[PDB]
């Protein structure tokens, strides 16, 4: 066949590029940063009404000041999260301090290219790249509120707002306009809820959608259905308001 | 399916093409050689062709001294020849160390033959494109010639020839023995056995040789050595004064 | 470097055939004929010494090998493969038996060990099956005389008499006609020589024929005297002279 | 030694070996599970390609992982054993180190983990198996029902089915199961289960097996008769109309 | 059939190993370099194409030393060359460690030979994309060698490899004839500078930089050294003169 | 060492184990249960090295529980005791051997007979009417050798046991803070929570 | 037999003020009753306003200080030249030391 | 690299099937037929020797019935050599169990392990599966006489009566036609010979082409006994059941 | 043709080429332009940072490997991290074991040899990144150009990435002038900025888009970004 770590004539790694395709099919995930905190929202997307929607975990806590949302082959993200949590915890054990959000991100990205069938450079054991992207949101004393997009390519970017998943391209264009450096957490919450609503096949309710945020004071928290339902309602009213 | 021609696995006819092609490469050098057994010595002749003028003729050889007693001439590309030579030398040293006596020519031949047999069965090892002729004067078997090939095959000979024109040299020798009725050259001195060798090499190939057209090795009781251009010239001058 | 051929080179084809084993068998058919005949007081294995050159020395290359002092082997197919199998067989007879029980293994078991080695070459990663079939004849105290055939697949079966190689079909038929459960060793050696004659084209003499037997114990071949219970090997390769003397009464 | 990447991405972003692993599941005998108000029931169908078996000794479809949790599956049987053995061992290990039996969700997350790992590890093919894991967490009375697939993904269901015709029996369940009012009785829960299986088993009293799980390690498998009875009472519901 | 050229250790029906042959192609496409064996040492020279004014002059040195008495120069894939020299350095180090005596040139030659030949035995490796000219002085005088991607090597009176290998061989052969008694170290240096200038015609497009080193019993005390300063400029002149 | 006694009567096996846990100069606990249940009808008592003791017992337990689930069956007492001997026999030639002595009391639901197994840290296994590890036998064996009878009743046993515990309280130098008694019979394992004055 | 440890003497002192801190030490290095040097610095500036001294067996003390300074170097690489707080340094050193819990750096270190 | 010649013996077809297992079975379908019939007081194993001759020594031949333990035997259908590898790891497994517990290994426990080994060559290692199918006839004090079957896939099941190898379709029909729960060993013995006699590709069903074994409980004892019939014993039973 | 020979680096084409390596080289061309140049007292790195959206940040192109050495990258960011991290260790090793600053020329050799290993062995892949290394050592200022093929070269100045040819010409043109900008770092930087702007097209160099690095005689390797580079735009 052809090695899993081969280059295309255009200078790209086949397996990584294809990896990106699988992610385009994933459920929508959106993150928005504001000087008041960072909001992280995702599209549950149950494959049947018999599926208890709350058993759908696509937003997880890495540390008290770091959480992330995933999109793509989500089973692949388990080891990623495990590594991430261990890194945050370990850094605390070794330095008596919280891990910087960027470092945590870099740490996760370092696993990314660790695949192959015998790549000369160390001992990269993992037959294929991960098929899932992550939005890592958190806060640290050095650069405050931050939002990161980490891909199977091993690269990561910092964003003020970012959307990944099936509805991404459209949602990103949206964010491109909607976002401005003076948004409040509440405004961010509604904006996420709004864009999710627009790109979701399903009618957004507090069962097929989920919100969460990270703030210096209370850290990373996942909004429970009730809290989100009201924000959804509050949104319908403001929209119909004009 | 058609890869049964790239690695050492069976073809539907039960053949190993890679082993067949390795044999093909043994003629790359376009050099012939022959070995004969004396009354108490063994001689190996090999053509020497150094066309490039920039080459140092003295560093061009296909005859090796595996040990004080064993000599080896190779028909095939030089890098595989040297690989086989190095290995044999190691095998011979090791054998002496472990068993307390000089490794016999036939045993070294078998050991190398077995090593080749493996490249024939294991997929990642390619056969070596060479045929090895081991010679010596065994302390038990006397004058000896054992030759091995890319197939892992090997056997002892009364005399033997190898190369593009191996057949001509062989039938020449076959004839000589059918006549003499003995399995060796009834000659006391090796100088004369060397002359016999060169003479028949000439008859068989229908070619005359100068002192730089040949390479000669001689094995006697407790010593294998190779002749110099001069040692050869003397040999050549000798055959001249008979024709 | 490092063998990266950790996968099987012999696999099942959609029709259920194991290609490499088949091909290996083909190679065996192309091989020189070799046979074996079991008598009441011995066994005999024989083959032709297809000298690959008149300058070669047929004696320096034996196709009939002693495995233990009461077991011999002969083959058809790839000579080099047989040579290493013979070494492995002689070794396994020690490491897996004589070094444990202090006695040489019984024919069936050694045969079984050999077969295993071949079976593995049919499934292990990065190798090809052995291109040979063997005929092992031996004798052990509790099983008397026996004759076995081992194939490239690793299968083996006991025989009263059989042949493998080039003219196996014809030879097997000739043997079926001449074999009976009352043959004495001399009778089997005779029938052996007759059977081999049909398969041979040119010269047929003690120098072109290789034949060994498993019969009585040869105290005279033991090498030492003084131990009553030790009586000598049952395996004995016939001499060129012995073969010729018999060819006269052929 | 052997580490060839057998599960890799193709142009469209798929991992065919995992997808083909599901195909193996689709071909497997149907499995179903429904949670009541204080119990969970697991039903599985039995093939009939050949019948002259010894049901006493032939390995059954529902397996106990611990005294309080069970696992059924659809797909390759040989594969299921490996997952079941691993789960059982992990169960004892959890008790031994945390001094507390596994929660159903944990035992599920573990099995899903093993499956996922076999999709991005060299020299191995994914498990051709999907599972249904159910039971009650230690000192808890709220029934648990989870499902896992070759990809390594899992989640909980009020009721779910896997295997051949699982599309059919799922539809049945979607319009026969009310979360508002779950089968408040072991009997009415085992009935809904058999009803869903009959939609596909095609009259198979000896082709349908049931296992009931109640809080505090109360696990039991019904016998032909007990089940045959449910089949009976159900066939009348129809005729009586 | 075909495809006998896609895997490294495969014998084609005629007995060749195309991958090694393709390796040679990379060599032939490289800069020209040579070696001249004089009466008490050896001289190495090589063409350095000035790809642009931006290349700092005299800096990117090509010729490498092994131990203290051996010189190595090669044409083809440079990184492949360094790799082979690194091996040679280890090879020579271990030899000296056990035998005390610095490695004899002939012995060093076989070490490199066995190593390079080893890269034509398996399909899991690629053959070396360089031909190497190396040598030095030892207990028995001077020795000059050239190693091919196939692992083949012999002793030479003169040696050349690369783009202009033909010009050089023509020139080297002339020296051999017009000096049956031997060339001197001082002379070989000039003659080397000339042959490189002549060989630079099959590449006369880009401007080049000459590099020379030598190992002479009388001129360097057996140790390998680079020809620099005056003696260098001097040979550059002897060449620039005869090129017109 | 602690006290580990065992006596097999007519239809059950009784295990008595000291409750004291002493660490040098101080008695840290007086209600220690030196036993683990390997299966519904098999109980194992133990004494020996500080950490090894429980580590070994729990390791054995975990394994027997695993066998039970995999086979949906309860291994006979004899089988369980053989497994345990094998494990201790390995330990003896390992890098750091488990210094644990155990008594295995079980009721074979197939044979319908109670069984007592004594195994020391070397993997020395022997089946007995009654047994003990350490010095305990030195004060109690003479009593048991005398009054023990195969047809004894669980009540007679408990009485003969009470007799033994008294001798230990009279002649043994250390205060083992009494024993916890347990019975294994056809119906399972139960603790005689009233032996502090039975 | 071989004793991997030694004693080079020395005495160090650390006092913390309200808005400053000091770490002092004699500059004498010894072996038994001989003086190896009358001036061999023992207290070191490791950057980010952190001073450290590993007193006791000099070979080990140098190893430690060298290893810690290196840890600071990487801390800058990994965390964008972020300053290493005194508390973080202390925790890091605890790991450096305990990492050799069974063949310790025979030194009493103060920072 | 090597990837080029890797068959990939452990992957799913687009239909979710395992090629090699499928083909292995296709191979087994041409192997001499093996039958296992379980009565109430014993079990019967019967196999047809594929390919025989006048000279084939039958008294020393055993190509289909192997004793694994004193209470467990298996009938083989497929590659004999592959079978022996498995058979041996089985015999050892039995002894390990006995050594650990001092109790003979329960029949299913031995069957599940052997099946697990097969299953492995199905999921990892890149090797071909074992081209073998087994019929296990054994007895233990927990389930009494048992009859199991395993194939290359690694799956196993229990039966009252079953056949593997060639013409199973035909044999299975015939067995499902005359089997009865109340059968007695001798009834089962007769049913087995009859089934084989009707499914053979051979002319007649003679003893020299058969292997036979029974696991009964010799009433005059109280213990179970395995018996692999000898050539003359098969010859006798053949005459009695009326096949002469 | 090529299709049958570009599946790995352990295969030569009939013309002696190594496609996998060549493809790696392409990754660089597709990368963002970066320039390097030096006088006798300083070495400068100027790089054009690229961003994804206008909501994203600009990817860093300059990495410090030690107090006297650093590099700029074009190509696979991850690989730059692997390589620069390896270079940090080498600098570190030289200090700890020999109390010696690693020479730029030496570092170059180490990089070359490391890159080469992933172009002759099965399984590995060539690095897909180009590197410009500047440093000040015992022999002065230095600029090196690293290519995935293993080729490392010392130059007065150079540039890699898309449209790199622009600056490379300007530098090849200004050579005689900038090579003499000693003792005036700001001038050398301005020369570098002018060089890189010769490869612009899409936009113009802004404050959060320009990245400059410098090292020299008494100047530890330092990086400038944002407002820090303002006085040069």
């Amino acid at each position: 066949d052809r090695g899993v770590s081969t280059f295309s004539p255009e200078g790209r790694l086949f397996q990584v590029e294809y990896s990106l395709e699988a992610i385009k099919l994933g459920s929508t995930a959106i993150g928005i940063a504001t000087k008041e905190g960072v909001v992280l929202g995702v599209e549950k997307r149950a494959t049947s009404p018999l599926l208890e929607s709350d058993s759908i975990e696509k937003i997880v806590e890495i540390d008290r000041h770091i959480g992330c949302a995933m999109s793509g082959l989500t089973a692949d993200a388990r080891s990623m999260i495990e590594h991430a949590r261990t890194a945050a915890v370990t850094h605390n054990l070794y330095y008596d301090e919280d891990i910087n959000v960027e470092s945590l991100t870099q740490s996760v990205c370092d696993l990314a290219l660790r695949f192959g069938e015998g790549a000369s450079g160390e001992e990269r054991l993992m037959s294929r790249p991960f098929g899932v992207a992550l939005l890592i949101a958190g806060h640290d004393a050095d650069d405050g509120y931050q939002l990161f997009h980490a891909e199977p390519s091993g690269t990561f970017y910092r964003y003020n707002a970012k959307a990944i998943g099936s509805g991404s391209e459209g949602a990103q264009a949206e964010l491109l306009n909607e976002w401005h450096s003076s948004l409040t957490l509440k405004e961010a919450e509604l904006l996420v809820l709004k864009i999710l609503k627009q790109v979701m096949e399903e009618k957004l309710d507090e069962n097929n959608a989920q919100l969460s945020c990270i703030t210096k004071q209370d850290g990373f928290k996942i909004y429970d259905n009730e809290k989100t339902a009201e924000l959804i309602k509050e949104l319908k009213e403001k929209e119909a308001a004009e | 399916a058609g890869y049964d021609r790239h690695i050492t696995i069976f073809s539907p006819e039960g053949r190993l093409y890679q082993v067949e092609y390795a044999f093909k490469a043994t003629n790359q050098t376009n050099i012939n050689s022959l070995a004969v057994r004396g009354k108490d010595c063994t001689v190996v002749i090999s053509q020497k062709k150094v066309p490039d003028k920039l080459l140092d003729p003295t560093t061009v050889s296909y005859i090796f001294c595996i040990s004080r007693t064993i000599g080896m001439v190779v028909n095939g590309p030089i890098p595989d020849a040297r690989n086989a030579a190095l290995r044999a030398k190691a095998e011979a040293a090791e054998f002496r160390y472990k068993y307390g006596y000089d490794m016999p020519c036939d045993v070294l031949a078998k050991r190398m033959a077995n090593l080749s047999q493996i490249y024939t069965q294991r997929a990642y090892m390619r056969p070596l494109g060479v045929i090895l002729t081991f010679v010596s004067v065994d302390e038990e078997l006397g004058p000896s010639i054992y030759k091995t090939d890319p197939a892992g095959y090997y056997v002892g000979y009364k005399a033997t020839a190898t190369g593009p024109k191996q057949q001509e040299i062989t039938t020449n020798l076959e004839n000589h023995f059918k006549k003499s009725k003995i399995d060796h050259i009834n000659e006391e001195s090796w100088e004369k056995v060397v002359e016999f060798a060169i003479t028949h090499m000439i008859d068989a190939l229908g070619t005359e040789f100068s002192k730089n057209d040949l390479e000669v090795g001689v094995a006697t009781k407790d010593k294998f050595f190779t002749l110099s251009a001069e040692n050869i010239e003397e040999r050549l001058v000798a055959i001249a004064e008979q024709d | 470097m490092t063998d990266r051929y950790s996968f099987s080179l012999t696999t099942f084809s959609p029709s259920g055939k194991l290609g490499q084993i088949d091909y290996a068998l083909t190679a065996v058919k192309q091989g020189v004929t070799s046979l074996g005949i079991k008598a009441t007081n011995g066994v005999v294995i024989a083959t032709e010494k297809k000298s690959s050159s008149p300058l070669a020395m047929s004696e320096t290359l034996s196709k009939v090998s002693l495995l233990t002092p009461d077991i011999g082997a002969v083959y058809s197919g790839m000579g080099p493969d047989y040579r290493v199998l013979v070494d492995k067989s002689r070794k396994v007879a020690h490491t897996s038996y004589k070094r444990i029980y202090g006695e040489y293994p019984p024919t069936k078991l050694l045969v079984s060990e050999v077969a295993k080695i071949m079976q593995e070459a049919t499934q292990s990663g990065g190798v090809r099956p052995f291109g040979v079939s063997l005929l092992i004849a031996g004798h052990d105290e509790f099983n008397g005389f026996s004759l076995y055939q081992v194939d490239p697949s690793g299968s083996y079966f006991p025989w009263k008499a059989t042949a493998i190689g080039k003219g196996s079909v014809a030879a097997k038929t000739f043997l079926e006609k001449r074999w009976n459960d009352e043959l004495e060793l001399e009778d089997a050696i005779h029938i052996a020589l007759l059977t081999l004659k049909e398969s041979v084209e040119g010269e047929f003499n003690g120098d072109t024929i290789e034949l060994a037997i498993i019969g009585d114990e040869n105290p005279d071949l033991l090498g030492y005297t003084g131990i009553p219970t030790d009586k000598g090997p049952r395996f004995r390769k016939l001499t060129s002279q012995e073969i010729n003397d018999r060819l006269e009464a052929l | 030694g052997y580490d060839r990447a057998l599960s890799i991405f193709s142009p469209d972003g798929h991992i065919f070996q995992v997808e083909y692993a599901l195909e193996a599941v689709k071909r497997g005998t149907c499995a179903v599970g429904v949670k009541g108000k204080n119990c969970v029931v697991l039903g599985c169908e039995r093939r009939s390609t050949l019948k002259l078996q010894d049901t006493r000794i032939t390995p059954s479809k529902v397996s106990k992982i611990d005294s309080h949790v069970v696992l059924s599956f659809s797909g390759l049987n040989a594969d299921s054993r490996i997952l079941i053995e691993k789960a059982r061992v992990e169960a004892q290990s959890h008790r031994l180190t945390l001094e507390d039996p596994v929660t159903v969700e944990y035992l599920t997350r573990y099995v899903a983990g093993v499956q996922q790992r076999y999709t991005q590890s060299g020299g191995v093919r994914p498990f051709g198996v999907s599972t249904l894991i159910a039971g009650f967490d230690p000192r808890d009375d709220e029934p648990k029902l989870y499902q896992t697939e070759p990809s390594g993904i899992y989640s909980s269901w009020s009721a779910q089915t896997i295997g051949r015709n699982s599309k059919t029996v799922r539809e049945f369940l979607e319009k026969n199961y009310d979360r508002k009012e779950p089968p408040a009785t072991v009997e009415e829960c085992v009935k809904l289960t058999v009803r869903s299986l009959l939609e596909v088993v095609q009259t198979g009293a000896k082709n349908i097996e049931i296992t009931v799980v109640k809080p505090d390690s109360d696990i039991v498998a019904l016998s032909s008769e007990e089940i045959n009875q449910y089949v009976t009472q159900i066939e009348q519901e129809k005729q009586e109309q | 059939g075909t495809g006998y050229d896609l895997s490294n250790s495969v014998f084609s029906p005629d007995g060749r190993n195309f991958q090694v042959e393709y390796a040679v192609k990379a060599v032939e496409n490289g800069t020209t370099s040579i070696g001249i064996k004089c009466n008490d040492g050896v001289v190495f020279a090589v063409e350095k194409l000035i790809t642009s004014k931006l290349l700092v002059p005299q800096k990117n040195v090509k010729i490498q030393v092994v131990d203290r008495h051996i010189g190595c120069v090669y044409s083809g894939l440079i990184p492949d060359g360094r790799h082979l020299v690194n091996r040679g350095r280890e090879e020579a180090a271990s030899f000296k460690k056990l035998y005390k005596t610095p490695i004899p040139i002939p012995a060093f030659a076989d070490r490199l030979g066995q190593y390079v030949q080893a890269h034509t035995l398996y399909n899991s490796v690629r053959p070396f994309g360089v031909s190497t000219i190396f040598g030095g002085v030892d207990k028995n005088g001077a020795h000059l060698y050239m190693l091919e991607p196939s692992g083949s090597y012999w002793g030479y009176k003169g040696a050349a490899t690369g783009k202009g290998r033909q010009s050089a061989k023509a020139e080297l052969e002339k020296l051999v004839d017009h000096h049956p008694e031997g060339l001197s170290a001082r002379e070989a240096v000039k003659q080397a500078a000339k042959i490189i200038y002549l060989a630079h015609e099959d590449n006369k497009e880009k401007d080049f930089e000459l590099e020379i080193s030598w190992c002479s019993l009388s001129e360097t005390n057996g140790l390998h050294k680079f020809v620099k300063g005056d003696l260098l400029q001097e040979a550059i002149d002897f060449a620039q003169k005869e090129i017109n | 060492m602690d006290i580990i006694l065992g006596i097999r009567v007519q239809d059950s096996v009784i295990l008595a184990s000291s409750k004291a846990v002493t660490r040098g100069i101080s008695v840290l606990k007086d209600s220690d249960d030196k036993t683990r249940q390997l299966s519904p009808h098999t109980l194992m008592s133990f004494a020996g090295e500080a950490g090894d003791t429980v580590q070994f017992a729990e390791y054995i337990q975990a394994n027997i529980q695993l066998y039970s689930i995999r086979e949906d069956y309860e291994l006979s007492p004899q089988a369980v005791s053989s497994f345990v001997r094998q494990e201790l026999a390995k330990s003896i030639r390992s890098r750091r051997p488990y210094q644990v002595n155990v008594l295995i009391g079980g009721y074979d639901k197939k044979k319908n007979k109670p069984e007592l197994y004594q195994i020391d840290y070397l993997g020395t296994k022997v089946e007995l009417p009654y047994g003990a590890h350490g010095y305990s036998g030195f004060y109690t064996f003479s009593l048991l050798d005398h009054h023990y009878r195969p047809d004894m009743t669980t009540e007679e046993g408990l009485d003969l046991l009470k007799l033994c515990v008294q001798e230990l309280e009279k002649r043994m130098p250390m205060d083992f803070k009494g024993v916890i008694v347990k019975i294994v019979d056809k119906d399972g394992i139960r603790q005689v929570d009233d032996f502090q004055a039975q | 037999q071989f004793n991997p440890y030694g004693d080079n003497g020395g005495t160090i002192l650390g006092i913390a003020g309200e808005d400053f801190a000091v770490l002092a030490g004699d500059t004498r290095n010894i072996t038994d009753y001989s003086i190896n040097s009358r001036y061999e610095p023992k207290v070191f500036d490791c950057g980010d306003n952190i001073v450290m001294s590993a007193n006791g067996f000099a070979a080990d003390g140098d190893a430690l200080v060298k290893r810690f300074k290196n840890s600071v170097k990487w801390y800058h690489f990994d965390h964008n030249d972020k300053k290493l707080s005194i508390n973080s340094a202390a925790r890091n050193i605890q790991h450096l030391l305990y990492g050799k819990r069974f063949f310790p750096y025979y030194v009493h270190t103060i920072i | 690299g090597s990837r080029r010649y890797d068959s990939r013996t452990t992957i799913f077809s687009p239909e979710g099937r395992l090629y090699q297992v499928e083909y292995a079975l296709e191979s087994i379908s041409h192997a001499g037929t093996a039958i296992g019939i379980m009565a109430s007081d014993g079990i019967v194993l019967a196999a047809e020797r594929k390919v025989t001759s006048t000279l084939l020594e039958q008294d020393t031949s055993t190509e289909k019935l192997y004793k694994l333990n004193d209470k467990i035997a298996v009938a083989v259908a497929g590659l004999t050599a592959d079978a022996e590898i498995l058979i041996n790891t089985a015999r050892i497994h039995a002894q390990n169990y006995l050594k650990t517990y001092n109790e003979d290994i329960p029949v299913e426990i031995l069957v599940r392990r052997l099946s697990d080994i097969k299953q492995g060559y199905t999921q990892h290692g890149g090797l071909r599966p074992f081209g073998v199918s087994f019929i296990y006839a054994g007895y233990d004090d927990r389930y009494g006489y048992q009859l199991y079957t395993s194939n290359p896939s690694g799956n196993y099941t229990g039966w009252k009566a079953i056949s593997v190898g060639a013409n199973t379709s035909a044999a299975q029909t015939l067995l499902q036609m005359d089997y009865k729960d109340d059968m007695k060993v001798d009834d089962a013995i007769e049913l087995a010979l009859k089934t084989l006699s009707k499914t053979t590709d051979s002319s007649a069903l003679t003893y020299d082409r058969l292997e036979f074994a029974t696991i009964r409980k010799g009433a005059n004892d109280g213990e179970v006994y395995q018996k692999i019939f000898k050539p003359q014993e098969i010859k006798d039973i053949l005459v009695k059941t009326g096949i002469t | 043709f090529r299709n049958n020979y570009d599946g790995d680096t352990v295969t030569f084409s009939p013309t002696g080429r190594l496609f996998q390596v060549e493809y790696a080289l392409e990754a660089i061309k597709q990368g963002s332009v970066t320039v390097g140049l030096r006088s006798n007292t300083h070495a400068v790195l100027v790089a054009l940072k690229r961003n994804a959206d206008e909501l994203s940040s600009y990817q860093k192109k300059i990495i410090k490997c030690d107090e006297h050495m650093g590099l700029s990258l074009a190509g696979l960011a991850p690989d730059a991290r692997v390589l620069s991290n390896y270079l940090r260790q080498q600098c570190n090793y030289s200090s700890l074991v020999f109390n010696r600053k690693l020479a730029v020329e030496r570092a170059g050799h180490l990089l070359c040899d490391k890159a080469q290993k992933n172009t002759q062995s099965y399984g590995g892949r060539p690095y897909g990144v180009g590197l410009l290394i500047i440093g000040y050592d015992k022999s002065g200022a230095h600029l090196l150009e690293f290519q995935p093929s293993g080729n490392v070269t010392e130059l007065y100045g150079t540039a890699i990435g898309a449209r790199s040819q622009g600056a490379k010409t300007y530098l090849e043109r200004t050579l005689d002038t900038f090579i003499k900008i000693d003792g005036n770092p700001d001038e050398l930087i301005k020369a570098g900025v002018e060089a890189i702007s010769q490869s612009l097209r899409d936009e113009s160099l802004t404050v959060d888009n320009l990245s400059i690095a410098i090292v020299g005689k008494d100047t530890p390797f330092t990086i400038y970004d944002g407002e820090a580079v303002a006085k040069y735009i």
